């Protein structure tokens, strides 16, 4: 009798990513957002 | 602790050859005597088996029985071999601490000297 | 305004105002959950996002499809085992 | 059949030995699209390749690759 297998891994390399515009790309974009808006003289999301 | 028992004791009842024992005085209690022939490989059974969660760091408990040891028509409840009980914690299995109990079965020829002159032999099986 | 929403508004994000009549009595829906099967003894948990008919209790006890020996080799929780 | 788990001490005759061949661990597997490297751990006899992909960055996305296994990057025995 053993356990149950299991699966993982991790991304290394680097490679085939054109900017497709897509799942995972619009994602990133919105980290860009919240963090990285700021108004004049004021960033307000991210000190919501 | 089971603390079984024997049953010696002569009886003119049941003590008939096992060429003619078939299809009468079924579920009942028969003496048989004849030759040991054909003995199987000697395997354990496993009971009880004992888990390890790793994060909550507590033991478990889970047993398996068969129809053979019970001797009554019981319900058979079958249960999978457990993996990711409650939360997700990996059932990290363990050993030593899970019994285990020896098992073994057989088959036993009748009597040559009781035996006619020539026919074919038939044969049942034991386990022990 | 409320009296022209053609086909061609539907499933788009469209903006009104008007009055509201009355609301209802609050229900509940459920999101994490774990379940059993009747026989096999076999757990999972499920969680929804999108609870917005979705999603119901599958029709297998799911300890089949299983990526190991001893588990595999030990019937049927059929039909629909799962009890909340 | 009560020695179960323990750590015991016999000794007999070495009979019937056999062949050293390279027993399988885990095996590494090339994404070729999101880049990572997936890992499968076999306790069993007999085992499966598996699917087209499991990363984290192939999920939530429309189009998921499509692996192959690798020799030199295996653990072997």
């Amino acid at each position: 009798s053993f356990d149950r297998p299991e699966i993982y891994s991790a991304p290394v390399l680097q490679g085939e990513s054109p900017n497709d515009d897509d799942n995972t790309e619009i994602i990133k974009s919105f980290k860009n957002f919240i963090l990285e808006f700021r108004l004049d003289s004021q960033f307000i999301y991210r000190d919501q | 602790h089971p603390w079984k028992l024997s049953f010696k004791g002569s009886f003119g009842a049941h003590a008939l050859s096992p060429r003619t024992l078939t299809a009468q005085h079924l579920n009942k209690l028969v003496s048989v005597e004849g030759i040991v022939t054909k003995t199987s490989l000697v395997r354990p059974k496993l009971i009880r088996s004992v888990h390890y969660a790793a994060k909550t760091g507590r033991f478990h408990y889970r047993d398996y029985t068969d129809a053979t040891t019970t001797l009554t028509t019981r319900i058979p409840t079958p249960a999978i071999y457990p993996t990711e009980d409650t939360e997700g914690n990996k059932l990290t299995t363990e050993y030593g601490y899970s019994t285990f109990i020896d098992h073994q079965r057989i088959t036993v020829q009748e009597m040559p000297e009781m035996a006619p002159a020539g026919q074919l032999p038939r044969s049942i099986d034991v386990i022990l | 305004p409320l009296r022209d929403l053609d086909s061609e508004h539907v499933s788009k994000i469209v903006r009104l105002s008007g009055i509201i009549i009355s609301t209802s009595v609050l229900s509940s829906r459920a999101t994490y959950l774990s379940i059993m099967c009747r026989n096999c003894r076999h757990t999972t948990s499920i969680t929804i996002n999108n609870f917005n008919n979705t999603v119901s209790l599958p029709r297998s006890c799911l300890s089949t499809i299983e990526s190991e020996s001893s588990m595999a080799n030990e019937k049927n929780c059929g039909p629909d085992p799962y009890i909340i | 059949g009560d020695f179960l788990g323990q750590l015991i001490t016999v000794r007999g005759i070495i009979t019937r030995v056999s062949d050293v061949k390279p027993a399988v661990e885990v095996i590494a597997y090339t994404c070729d699209q999101c880049g990572y490297e997936v890992f499968q751990e076999v306790n069993s006899r007999t085992f499966t390749p598996l699917s087209e992909c499991t990363s984290e960055e192939c999920s939530q996305n429309q189009t998921k690759g499509q692996l192959f296994m690798s020799t030199r990057a295996s653990k072997f025995s």
